[PDB]
RNA sequence: CACGGACCAAGGAGUCUAACGUCUAUGCGAGUGUUUGGGUGUAAAACCCAUACGCGUAAUGAAAGUGAACGUAGGUUGGGGCCUCGCAAGAGGUGCACAAUCGACCGAUCCUGAUGUCUUCGGAUGGAUUUGAGUAAGAGCAUAGCUGUUGGGACCCGAAAG
RNA sequence: GUCGAAUUUGGGUAUAGGGGCGAAAGACUAAUCGAACCAUCUAGUAGCUGGUUCCUGCCGAAGUUUCCCUCAGGAUAGCAGAAGCUCGUAUCAGUUUUAUGAGGUAAAGCGAAUGAUUAGAGGUUCCGGGGUCGAAAUGACCUUGACCUAUUCUCAAACUUUAAAUAUGUAAGAAGUCCUUGUUACUUAAUUGAACGUGGACAUUUGAAUGAAGAGCUUUUAGUGGGCCAUUUUUGGUAAGCAGAACUGGCGAUGCGGGAUGAACCGAACGUAGAGUUAAGGUGCCGGAAUACACGCUCAUCAGACACCACAAAAGGUGUUAG
RNA sequence: GUGAUUUCUGCCCAGUGCUCUGAAUGUCAAAGUGAAGAAAUUCAACCAAGCGCGGGUAAACGGCGGGAGUUAUGACU
RNA sequence: GAAGACAUUGUCAGGUGGGGAGUUUGGCUGGGGCGGCACAUCUGUUAAACGAUAACGCAGAUGUCCUAAGGGGGGCUCAUGGAGAACAGAAAUCUCCAGUAGAACAAAAGGGUAAAAGCCCCCUUGAUUUUGAUUUUCAGUGUGAAUACAAACCAUGAAAGUGUGGCCUAUCGAUCCUUUAGUCCCUCGGAAUUUGAGGCUAGAGGUGCCAGAAAAGUUACCACAGGGAUAACUGGCUUGUG
RNA sequence: GGUUGCGGCCAUAUCUACCAGAAAGCACCGUUUCCCGUCCGAUCAACUGUAGUUAAGCUGGUAAGAGCCUGACCGAGUAGUGUAGUGGGUGACCAUACGCGAAACUCAGGUGCUGCAAUCU
């Protein structure tokens, strides 16, 4: 019972990528100071901080980098018999969506927010959430004030994704500050070697892209997904491919 | 929650008794290749212990 | 996944009683039909001092899909299935691997 | 040191009915049930009665439909009782109910496709690790009774609410 | 407190229940207000409390299994009563013996393999698991580190060659054994096998012991589905009149004799009575019964007196006794 | 909404509200129109306000941090 | 005077609408809440030598991956250690001896495997059709998973055989409604034809609270029916010496 | 009795070291046209039993060897355990009554047995 008060952090996702970034950043500005110890869970760790004002000041901290909801309880011990002082808990959750996830956004949340189209990734993720279209350039951000009223899951993880082996790479010319709308011409890994088989989409990676070099993409046409508002889209709209990033073998 | 105090003196109350061991046990189960020929084989015995010993 | 568009399969069908060879296509949805016999009392008896009938689905964690080979012989052309699994894309024909 | 009880008389709580399950009694028995109604009466009693209808004597199928004996209504293993034999013990013959098992018949599903045939109808015969709440010298119907179930205020007294 | 004014008051008159009225307290609206009073639908519903009326006879439980938005409750299975039915030594048994099976805990084993743990000192293309970045990839910034690099000794519920006890499966025959040859569409090169039989032989020691207030079978329904205690084997907890299990007995449902007293310990389980002997316990007196016998020990300025049980530790003491 | 007077009332229109003599073809009901059909029907363009994009507003709800770079700083960046 | 085929009014349709009405706001639990899944399952242990056997006991896994990592057949032997070979070394390729598995078998853990169940090649779809029987959890119901056959057609091998999905133990789902595939079968009940609709038989929409409701808060203004108390004794517990 | 073919039980049959094997049989060895398979006629295929061999293989014998397997008034009636008491002890735990009964170790002895067909101084 000497913890007194507590911070009990947890992304639901398998692979928690924010909660990694998490970690990193709470190490850098050195914020735990007042921990007692340190841990951890199957789903992220727990921090146990021996007067209250200190849990609270790490929550103010935790609003400020990453998108959280929280609430608090407490708990009977001992009363000393001077006019009296409870021990709290504070259950802080990450939103689950990841920094590079594929996303089906629901249809009226869609239409408020620009309206950008249900098939976006994600983009940046910040104190709020951000959305970004790959095929043509629009962002839309999502604050967890209206997440957690309706909440959601992504579409895929990272683990989705698919080398791919660019081909060559048209600059169509509209851009904010991403090359933006570079019509890539891309092919399988698999299907390079013995197949002529070619995927032929837009993407965001318009500078950062050339010929002959490998990207990681999702893949929608082979792969599994199962979302119910994926299933009242127009199955003729969605492209085949959403090219996410590059590998870039730099040095040995 | 879970306990198996009294549940033998319950049982051995009405015994524990013996599934009784018929004549003739029950041909469903035994393989039907034999099934198929000893239908046939118990037929022409009971005609040939009809007309010959009388 | 993947599962061709062409099959030989078992054919039942007074004639056939063998394997014929087979056509595949997908789950698709055309007008329910109420003349379905649970959709006059729905207009029936909706209409009332009682008023909107039937419930609806709301508690949506559900997550899965009908994914239909469907056997279309090319030989005598009528209707007894086959199945797959839980799975939850289907695409048909391209991507053989 | 949990709750109710100061004392006395009186009142005071598993009832009734509709439909039913097992068991038990009685009538009649491949039938059974007179009483919705009519006839008569000493008059809400008793007595007498036609035509139907109910349940039963036939199942099975989602249905159109078809619809139960190769035979001393079958073969084997036990089976009370009676018959024969023996002074008896026992041996031998017939063996009801009922228990086990292999068959036969009818309906369903899958198969086999005869004489024929408006050339597309018709379904003879033969099958099958299948399936039925069946046939295989009928047993049900009606009234009453205790026990039990459901719907009723339902063993009696009790809300905050609408 | 205020007391010549936003003062105090009579009568008239207006606003009515999800409505009114409020210099705002959720106040007031006939002793009733976080939604008035009256009658009716209403004997509203209740997995929740309380109560439930005559006697005697016989039999006699359960707090456990699976399923339920299920844990104060229900269905189902078990336990129990009743009505009985076909027969009457039936073949069964909370048991042993013989003949064989199975097991991997106690103990043994570590100079017969495996085997932790506590702490960790440096290794920039011997990795890269990841983080943010970046109009790119000769690309930076970071962290657990990729690596134990040449270390030792010690064990274990998730280590083993060998392997008790106690519990446990099966058999000890008439539906069985043998001789002779019938059936078939299966099986074999083959009427050879297989399976089922006809006919013949084998008899009360007919195939170990002991017992059997008959054995076999079916319908139908009540209550119960909050359990606790003890010895022994144990897991969690320093340790609990603590938390959860295992086999058997008991209390609950059960008095009587003994432990002064006591739901669970010891003896023993109940028709009404008489005589007889005993159990556990006791025999100075209360208090029925030997101030019986026999060998020793012990003196306390808080002696000691009978299991469960209501008391105690190490270590000291020329106090005493026997070694 | 604040609560006499005196004296002051800073910065922010991203968020949520509100608002508009603002661009228009994204969304888009019934009726209507067109096409195919033997007909019931099916499909297609068309399409009001509102939403969406754009502008205004804090005596509207409200907000007023961190990292650097030379070490105390109402410093500059 | 003003206004005019517009306004108003009637009917249907879309938007807005806590101002108002109705209702819900899971369970387990060393109090409830938070966390967690012990709620559907699987391996080792707890577990005391059949089986069974509890705890918010312990160390861990599953909501997948695969036309080969399934089926058959043939050839071959692995981790590692030692001794030798231009560059070549702590680790390239080649060679030989020793080599009971110290390797590998998609993944947790425990079993299993050496002319194989590993490794490298060869041909293939039995990962098929009809439906019964059995085992596990169990009421001997369901569901999932599995075992041994029967009737068909096949694959491989010279052959015996083997194969009804992953070497074994886990990897998944009812009624209702929806839709597709076999007879082109049955019916639309006055009699026909064609669309349409309804049926039988086998399968996929799926409830993860997993034998399967359509569901946010607060009450210190609170109400009702009930249930729990209260402290001062573990087994003798408390004292002066890390 | 010695070999060969096919085996059963699967170390008393293995492992390490040396030593012997008349006979017949297995084996090493000879060759590359055909069938076939490789980088390579080494394995595998075919052809010859002709040119040559017991050097190996295999078989047998030995070693105060390692291992394994049977035996023990060996360990030891010890450890452990079923049942019993108003038995002991503050406890930890230990005695006694009726029962069951190990193991490593120690020592002694052992080193394949055998079924069918055939061929051999």
């Amino acid at each position: 019972n000497t913890w007194r008060a507590t911070v009990q952090i947890r992304q639901k996702v398998p692979h928690k990528r924010t909660f990694l970034f998490l970690e990193q950043l709470i190490l850098k500005h050195n914020a735990h100071v007042d921990t007692i110890s340190i841990s951890e869970a199957k789903d992220g760790l727990d921090f146990f901080y021996a007067q209250k004002n200190h849990a609270v000041k790490m929550i103010d901290f935790l609003n400020a980098v990453v998108p959280i909801k929280h609430k608090k309880s407490e708990e009977l011990i001992s009363q000393d018999t001077t006019g009296a002082t409870y021990k709290f808990s504070y259950s802080v959750e990450i939103v689950p969506i990841c920094k590079d996830d594929l996303v089906v956004l629901p249809k009226k949340l869609a239409k408020s927010m620009g309206n950008i189209s249900q098939f976006v990734l994600c983009s940046k993720i910040s104190n709020t959430v951000q959305f970004m279209d790959p095929t043509t350039l629009q962002t839309a951000d999502l604050s967890p004030s209206v997440y957690w009223r309706a909440p959601f899951n992504a579409l895929a993880d990272v683990t989705q994704l698919v080398e791919f082996i660019v081909l060559d790479v048209d600059s169509t010319g509209i851009s904010r500050g991403n090359r933006v709308l570079a019509d890539i011409t891309v092919a399988r890994t698999s299907d390079l070697g013995v197949n002529d088989q070619v995927y032929y989409v837009r993407s965001h990676l318009g500078g950062i892209c050339h010929a002959g070099d490998s990207v990681m993409g999702y893949f929608i046409a082979n792969s599994n997904y199962n979302s119910d508002l994926f299933d009242g889209l127009n199955i003729d709209y969605v492209p085949d491919v959403v090219l996410v990033k590059k590998l870039y073998q730099r040095k040995s | 929650n879970h306990t198996a105090h009294n549940q033998t003196r319950k049982a051995h109350r009405n015994g524990i008794k013996k599934p009784k061991t018929y004549k003739y046990p029950s041909l469903k189960g035994v393989d039907p290749k034999f099934r198929r020929n000893h239908k046939h084989a118990l037929h022409g015995t009971a005609k040939a212990l009809a007309a010959a010993k009388k | 996944v993947n599962v061709p568009k062409t099959r030989k399969t078992y054919c039942k069908g007074k004639t056939c009683r063998k394997h014929t060879q087979h056509k595949v296509t997908q789950y698709k949805a055309g007008k329910a039909s109420l003349f379905a016999q649970g959709k006059r009392r729905y207009d029936r008896k909706q209409s009332g001092f009682g008023g909107q009938t039937k419930p609806v689905f709301h508690k949506k964690a559900k997550t899965t899909k009908k994914v239909v080979l469907r056997l279309e012989c090319v030989k005598c052309k009528t209707r007894a299935q086959l199945t797959l699994k839980r799975c939850k894309h289907f695409e048909l024909g391209g991507e053989k691997k």
